Parts: C-alpha cells; structure tokens; sequence
C-alpha cells in the first residue's frame, strides 16, 4: 500500500537525508571559496561575484533541480565546487528517475492519489512563502512608521 | 553586531562540539535486533551494543568490528570500509576540528590584531561538517554490509553537522566584515 | 473488433485527467503567488519601476518554463519568491519524472475495445505545434494592425 | 545487427525529418513574430529584442537540445511560439529517451561500437566549424587588405 | 562465493571504459576547438578585450556544463562557435540518454564471481563530492596565501 | 481604468463566492453507480448521494464518510484523509476566505484611506484559491480510496478557483497602483 | 542589395511553387507493393497508383481513398484523417499560398508605396510552409493506417517547404529594410 | 614569458610527434589471446601481432585485416570501417599534421614576420588531435568487430592527442598575443 509520499520511494531515507546534508555543505563551501578572500572584494565594498550564502544556496538548489539560475561561478575553486555538484546531481537525479521508472513498471495511468503528497507540499510552500512575504512587509512597515514618527 | 555575532559563533561552536562529543560517546546510534552476549531488541553506538530487553537487558558488549565467522574475509574494499568504520576516524576528526575551531575563536578573542584566526576557525568548522558527512555515510554503508531505526545519538551528530556549517558561515562572514572595516579605515 | 491505435492526444495518457486539471490549477496558483510575493510590497519598488521583473505575465512565463524544464531569462531573488520557485521546482521534478517514465509505452498501446516510434504516434504533438505557430502569427498580425490603426489616428 | 547510427533507432526516419522541418518552421515563425513589426524597432535602428533569424535558430536548437540559451522571447506571440516549442520538445525528447531505454533493455555495458556514429558526427562538426571560421578569417583579411591598398 | 556488491565507482558501469576515455578526449577537443574558433581571429577583438568571453578556461567550463545538462552564463554567438556548441549538444543528448537509461539497474547488480536505492550504492558519488569540496577549499586557500605573500612583498 | 478595475474585482469576487457556495451546497459533484437506500447510477456531492432514474429517483442518502469494518487505526494518514474529507474543511474555508475578501472589498470602498484593506482582500482571494485546490485534491483522493463522471458542482468549484485567482491578481494590481499613486504624489509634493 | 534580394525572393518563390505543383501532380510519392488493377512493385502519388513491373506495368489506377473491404469502417478520428488525406487539402493549400505570395511579390513591383504587400508575401510563404508540414504529416500518418520508400515527388514537396521558409524569411527581411529606410527618411 | 611559451610549444610539438610516431610504429597496442603462426597471449599493434611467452616468443605475424569468408559486400559500412582500419589513415594523418605543425613552428621562428604561420601551426595541432581521436575510435570499433588489455603504444597515442591539443592552445595564444601587440603598437603610433 503506497502512501501519499510514495514518490520518495526510489531512494532510501538515508539517501534523502545525505542529499540535504550534501546540499548544505556544497552551498557553504561555494560561499566560502567565493567570498572569504579580501582580494575578491573591490571598491562596505562590493564583491566581484554574486555568490553570497543565500545566492549559493539558490545556485545549488537550481543545479540539483535541473533548472539553473542567473549566476555561475567564475573562479577556479567555485567552478570546482560547481562541477562536482553537477556530477553528483547528474548521478543522483538519473538514478532517481531510473528507479522511479522501475517502480512504476512493476501501461496504467498514474492517479492523483499517488501525487497528492507533492501537491500538498506545493500548496504548503506557497502558504509559507506568502506568510514570509507578509512578515517582511509588516516589519518594513513598522520600521517606516518608527522612522517617520 | 560584532559582539552579537561573536556570541552566536561561540555558542554555536560549543553546542556543535558538545553534540558531536555526546554522539560519539553514547550508545544510541541504531536500534536493531541482535545479541549482546559474546535476536532481541538492542541499541548500538559506535563501539558497543547494549540490550534493551530480555534476560541480558542492560548488558553492553563491544562491537565485533571484524566478524570472522559471519563473513570469513572479503575483498580489500570491504576491508578498508570496515577499518574506517571501526576506527571511527571521521567522527573523531570532526570532534577534533570543532575543538580546534573553538580554540581559534578564543585565540582571536584575545588576539584581535590577527584576522586570519577567524578564517582558520571558519575553515575548521566547515571541515568538521564535511568530516561529519563522511562519517555518517561510512557508518550507514558499514551497517548495510527486519526493521532498524536511528537513535538520538545519530541525530545529535546530524544536528552537530548543521550547527557546524552555520557557525562556519558566521565565522566567514565575521572575517569578511573585519576585512571590510580594515579596508574602510585604510581608505580614509 | 480491429485493434485500436492510441488517440491523437495520446501524450496525455500517462497521467490521469484529474492530475492534468490539478497541474493546470497548481500552475495558475504558483504563478499568482509568485507575482504577489514579488510585486505587492511598496518596498520592492524604486514612472516608479519595480526592483524585479516578476509581473503576472512574467511570473506565468517563468512558471511555464520551470515546468517545461527549459528556464527563462529571469529568476526570483527574494526569499518568498525563491521559496515559491524551489517548491515549484520540486513539484516539477516529481511530476515530470512520473510523466516521462513510460511516455513511449503509453504512445503505442493497442487496446482491444521494442520498435521505433512512428510519426502516427506523435502526429498530435506536431498538429499542436503548427496550430500554436498559426495562433502566434495571428496574434502578432492583430497587434500590428492595432498599432497601425492607432498610429494612423495619431498622425491625422 | 545495429549500425553505427543505431542511436537514431528509437524514432522512425519520418519523425526525424519532421523534427527538422518543425525546427525550421518554429525558428522562422519566431523570427517573423519578433522582428516584422516596425513598432518593435526603436532608434538602421535596433530592435527591442535579439531574435533575429540566426538567434531564433539558436534559441530553437538550444530549447530542443535541453540546454537553453542567453535570450528568451518577451512578447505574447514570441512566447506562444516558445511555449508550444517547449511542449513539443518535452514530448519528443521524453519519448525518445523512453524508447531508447526500451531499446537498450531487449545490465550489459554499452560499447564504443554503438556510439561511434555520434563520435564521428561530433568530429565532423568540429572540422566544419574550424573550416567556417578559417573561411571567415580569410574573407575578413582580404577585405582588410583591399581596404588598406 | 558470497554475492559481490557493486564497487564505489559503479556509476561508471553503464558505459565501457573506452567510451569514458573517448568522452574525456572529445570534451577536451570540443573545448579547444570552441576556444580556437572564438578567439583566434583579430576581428573578434576590440588592453584590447575580446568581443566574446570564450577563453580556454571559459570554453572548458561551458563544455562541462553542456555535458552535465546544466548550462552556464555564456553562450557562443558566432557561426563556428554555435556549430561547435550544437554538435556538442547533440553528442551530449545521445551519450547522456544512453548513460542514464539504466543507471539504477547498473548501481544494484550483484555478480557471482524493485527496491529502493541504498546509500551504499551512491556512497562513491558522495565521497567524490566531499573530495571535490576539500580540493576546492585547498585551492582557494592556496590562492589566498599566494596573494597575501604578493601583497606583503608589495607594501614592504 | 480604475473604476473598471474596481467593478471587475467586485463582480468577480461575488461570482467566485456564489460559485463556491453553490458547489458546497449542491450534490452534483460525482456521477457514479451506488445505492441511495440507507447498484444504480447516482449523483453525489460533499454530503449526500441521490439516485437518478430507476425506481428510487429523488431519494437522497447521507454519505457514510467512515466505511469498512474492524475499526483498525494502525494507519493515521487514511484516518486523517477521511476526517478532512468528511468535514469538508477546505471547501468551507475557501468559501469563508472568499467572503472575507468580499468584506475587505466593501470596507475599502468605504474607508478609502487604508490601502492595506485591498492587500488583505487579495491575500484572502489567493488563499481561497489555494484552499479550493487542497479541497479538490482531498475530494478526489478520498473518492479513489468502476466508471464515474464529474457533475456541474465540481466544475463550479473549479471555476470559482480560477475566478478567485484572477480577482486576487486584480486586487494586488489595485494595491500596487494605489501605492504608486501615493508615492508619485509624495515625490511631487517634495 | 534591394534588387538582388528581390531577384532571390522571386526566383525562390517560383522554384518553390513549381516544386510543390510538380509534387502534387506527379505519382512518385511512395514506392510500395500493391495491385494497380481494380503484390508487385508500384509507385504511388496523391491520387493514383501505377505499376512498375509485371503484366500490368504502366497502368495507373485511382487510389481507393475509402477502402470499404479492407477496413469496413472505423471511428470518426480515422474517418476525418482519411478525408483530409483524400481531399489533399493541405498540399493544395500550400500551392495556393505559394501562388498568392508570388502574386504579392509581383504586385509590389508597381505598388512601391504599399509596404504591406511584402509583409503579406512573407506571411503567405510561411503559411505555405506550415501547410506543407501538415500535409506531409497527414500523408505519412494515412499511409501507416514489407519495405516502402519515398520517391522524388515527396522530396520535391520537402524542398518546396524549405525554399518557402527561406523566401518567407527573405521577404520579412525586405519588409524590415523598407521600414528602416522609411524611418530613416522620416528622421531627416 | 614569451620565450617560455615558445619553448613549451616547441617541446610539446616535438614530444607529441615522437609519441604518435612511436605509437604508429610499435605493436604494443593490444594484449589479447591469438596465434602468431601464419591461442596464446599476444601483443598486437596497427600492423603486426606477436606472441609473448609460450614456445613462439618473438614471432610476429601481419594482421589479417580482411578476415571471414564468403566475401559478401552487401553492407558497405563494415567494408569502409575495415579499409579505414587497415590503412590506418587517421593515425598516419595525425603524424603528418603534427609534423606540418612543427614545420610551421620552425618557419615562424625563422621568418618572424608572417604571424599566420603560428595560426597554421595551431590549426595543424588541433587537426592532428582530432585525427588521433578518429583513429582511436576506428581502432577500437574494428577490434570489437574474450579478455584484452591496452599496451603502452595505445596510451602513447592518447598522450600524443592530449599534448597536441595543449600545444594547439598555446600556439593560438601566441598568435593572439602577436596580433594584440601589433594592434597596440599600431594604435600607439597613431
Ligand atoms: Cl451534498
Ligand atoms: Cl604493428
């Protein structure tokens, strides 16, 4: 009896947890090798690259999700990080898709009961994003109000 | 604030070091069925396995890291993996790197002139997280080579990795801010 | 009692019709939420242009590109917009993998009601492509005619 | 006995020919809807978009090859063309990959004899590109020489 | 006579070793040819910067991104560069499809010498990732030390 | 165009609320075989199933949202899904959020100074659409857990979702325009 | 040059129209095995099939577009496809659009003020190519619903599509250049 | 750094030419079981196969590039591949192109005025690498058409390809630098 989160079945739980840990580590290392050097900062000044921690996380997520982003590392170390993350992502995503095809070939059309979990995740993410945006707006409005008072 | 960032870095470094030290020292990495003498429910750590129930409840036995009768030897890859898991080199290395990062944080606390100490602390925290990742992967792989569950020591190690990564990011940001202030004062 | 070939729209076979309806609804919802969290706040505005390019049309275009595994020339930069983008990316990965698992098998099923794919199995895709090209040409020509009429009224 | 161009087997020859024709038609229509209007040209003037015929062909090829490019249509008609080409590409590429997975499972490692054709195509393309670049360089050099004489 | 699990580098199993060697050689050749057709002509140059960004390092980066189905921030604009890019894209499509057809099956083959994938089947990928991260940190630190020594020689 | 936008927003809000309320109230959601006695073609909604044609035409029976015997609670996901479907919490929440958005529209038409009311209405309409999506998914999943069809109440709910999303977009546009006009006036006066 | 571009457009339009007219009119679209009376090698076009060998060589028979005995009716989708293939609506539409584009190109010779004639010609050529694509897909699909080969009449239609697309691009470019010259004069 | 680049280019060109020539000449390409009499472990190259160990150690036999009987030419791809492998046209072409590139290096070092000679040398080196790739693929495909290994001549060819590509990159860099210096001098004098 497959559950509502049966789309995670092709990979073991340990694989997903280690994917999260690897994503965090790669984002942190990319940010470090992109921003730690004072010689990458040119005239708080502005860095020669856009790879802050938030942007590093965004780049890593876009690379893993087969989507890409608006920036790409330019330095040798940043490109080493990006290339090794690309290799890891290619292997992991290809393995997931192959094992998912195997799981679905155990031609019957897929039912909504098998993807309801991903729909729930999507709607929860939309709600969380709306809440975060509203919290930021309220904070900025309070800052403006205390500024103008 | 520089003081607030320093306090957060120190607190996180101490928390990560304590979490990893507890994870390495405790015996609740895994909940699996087994024998704690010489198929009952047991909890196992990195060195010894202890029983939860039965006539041998509460008795812990050192883990046979090289089971001779169970496998009668194997190739060199499995032997190397077993040796790496038995030595627990990577969890202990993560503990050592977290301790070195904390020592660097303190040194920079009373060596304000030297700015590369903060960078060393950040590198130490990032490397400790990476060593944690390698140790986790090695432990899970060596377990594989019937329901099992992961105890609170495993998640203590995972949280230690997360906190180490966060503290490394904070230390790198502090290094960048110190160099920013230095260059701003040098400009004018 | 002859064997029945798959229909012209057999590319929709791998997913149920409820899944397709919910995919359309989720696409609309994600585009609307992305536009909302990108544009609603006055602090994201500089006659007064916006910091980002994520209007409703651009949000729809970005969401369609993300679902189609293609990408576009813009990407969300704010935390709320990036949450929407990431969750939509995860949804797209899951749904597209499930859809493309057995597409070729679904395109050649004969129903009683390894060979190469034939053109008859993808003729519907080709028809939709040419229809979209014709619709785009019609829309462009209509817009050109409208601007021509407006300019003729302007210069007279 | 699969040939050296057996990687084209999952799709019939008519599918490949119609793919080429569809690619040409989509590129031409994208260029037409992007550039024909005098109201898209702002002050030879410069267009509001970069979708000339050569760039339209490049965009269509990048979209079909699952790679992307540096530009994306912004107008309604151009975006209709792009979206319908995206739908076509998704269906066709997914069908090709699924039928290829079926063809390769009639676990034995793939041999170089089965991809030698794609290697030959790649090296021929590299040679053609080098020849085109050299021809352009020679033409520009002759133009410079007759300019300076 | 125990069942032998796949090795750490079992992700290379779907392709023969000759194919991998030829893939590396073709990657190098395509990068070199792309750099050549992008940079050799003086008419592609404006102290005198180039019209494009396709140096040898950037060409290698673009080729690696294209093979890895990722993309980068640059794209060839000239006819010869676009021919190189298109043929490399076709090669990548064919090779990557063939490689990823049965990756999961190749990762769980027991040899006498549908279950979820285990972490033991992808531990090699994880090891390579962490090794690359460590190498990148080492390279960045070495570069920082070199610039520090140069600056110390400069201001003394 | 401000008045046209305001009128379109008001009309769309009312239409979406009416469509969602009718869909929740009526029982022409599913056309399937069943029994209305407490195997003939029936029509069922969120609460009641009624036979059409046959001998028991017009007889309605309350849907037993907790079927099957042996009352085992080993799995909590199924119990949660059945409870959520039985309560119809998400369609009713969508109706409530649409009503709140309409109330915000009406209040903004009266206060005319607090621009945040338009933003609140837009948030309410977007959330109503999201709740409608969740309710549709829950309803279809519960139905899955044999030919069938969807009646006009289901498509009324679908159209309500679409119109709610459109009205939310229009309300956000109105809020943006109000703040842009305010900023332009402030800059001009400065 | 404007004159050179006009000459290329006229030559290409005439070539595409002639190629498509020959393709529609000739009987070498497909080489397959069949009977030309009322399993020998035959060549078939859009309307009739003719024999290449045997005692019936040289005798062509009109194609039975609705084979009653071979299929004894089918659903409405197959019937619609068969009717579309039988009428040959799309190849003839492509011929008509190519003729209209050629007429527009010729009409603009003595109507230099009206720049929309060039645009109309370009739209006509692009639409003729699209109609060619649809006709090709319909023909191949209707053939499917044992070795067969495509003759020179089929490739005549393919080349007509390619030339029509090229001529449409050239016409659009000429329209853009005419508007460029007009706006340049308007600036002065 | 101009002299260092020139010396590296010359040394790499010579090394690549020597490695390719040795690989073409020698017969330690493949280690496989066979017979050197006109099933023992042997070593074979592009022309000859020779047994190692056993009783016929050191005996070499010319490779029968046209095996199999019945001499049917229905398929032309197999015949073309067999002829290309037998002639070894692509390894020899790679050797010739490397020699031509080295000659261009020498002529440029002597002429010192025609900058196009450096570009021609770079083109020659890149083409030699491409020809080496084609030859390797053809050789492996012909071998495919049973344990085996690759000897040091095969890896000599591989290293020759790598070095030829590197030297081509260096030559293109030198051509770019020469033209950049020329343009800078022309702009300064203007
Ligand atoms: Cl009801
Ligand atoms: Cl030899």
């Amino acid at each position: 009896k497959p559950g509502v989160f049966s789309f995670l079945d092709p990979l073991a739980y340990e694989i997903w947890m280690c994917i999260v840990f690897a994503y965090i580590g790669v984002s942190v290392v990319l940010f470090l090798v992109s921003r730690f050097s004072p010689y990458e900062w040119h005239t708080s000044s502005e860095s020669t690259n856009e790879f802050g921690i938030f942007n590093s996380l965004w780049f890593s997520l876009g690379a893993f999700m087969q989507q890409g982003c608006d920036i790409s590392p330019r330095s040798l170390s940043g490109r080493i990080v990006g290339g090794v993350w690309w290799f890891f992502t290619l292997i992991i995503i290809s393995s997931y898709t192959a094992n998912l095809a195997a799981f679905l070939t155990v031609t019957s059309a897929l039912s909504l009961s098998n993807v309801a979990g991903v729909f729930y995740i999507l709607v929860g993410g939309l709600g969380l994003a709306m809440l975060v945006a509203l919290i930021e707006f309220c904070y900025k409005s309070r800052a403006e109000a205390k500024r103008m008072k | 604030d520089r003081g607030v960032q320093m306090l957060l870095t120190t607190v996180g470094a101490f928390a990560a070091f304590s979490l990893m030290t507890i994870a390495v020292g405790t015996d609740y990495w895994l909940y699996s069925r087994g024998v704690c003498k010489t198929e009952v429910m047991t909890h196992s750590g990195l060195w010894r396995t202890c029983c939860l129930e039965g006539n041998f409840k509460g008795l812990c036995k050192q883990i046979d890291h090289f089971p001779e009768d169970a496998d009668y030897e194997a190739d060199t890859a499995e032997y190397f993996l077993r040796a790496v898991r038995a030595s627990s080199i990577f969890p202990i290395l993560s503990v050592i790197l977290l301790f070195m990062g904390g020592l660097c944080i303190a040194a920079s606390e009373f060596y304000k002139t030297r700015h590369n100490i903060i960078l060393s602390a950040g590198i130490f925290f990032v490397s400790a997280g990476l060593s944690n990742i390698i140790g986790i992967i090695v432990y899970i792989s060596a377990n594989a080579g019937n329901s099992y569950s992961y105890g609170w020591s495993f998640y203590f190690g995972a949280l230690s990795f997360i906190i180490a990564e966060m503290v490394g990011v904070l230390a790198v940001h502090m290094f960048i801010d110190r160099h920013k202030q230095l260059r701003a004062t040098a400009r004018a």
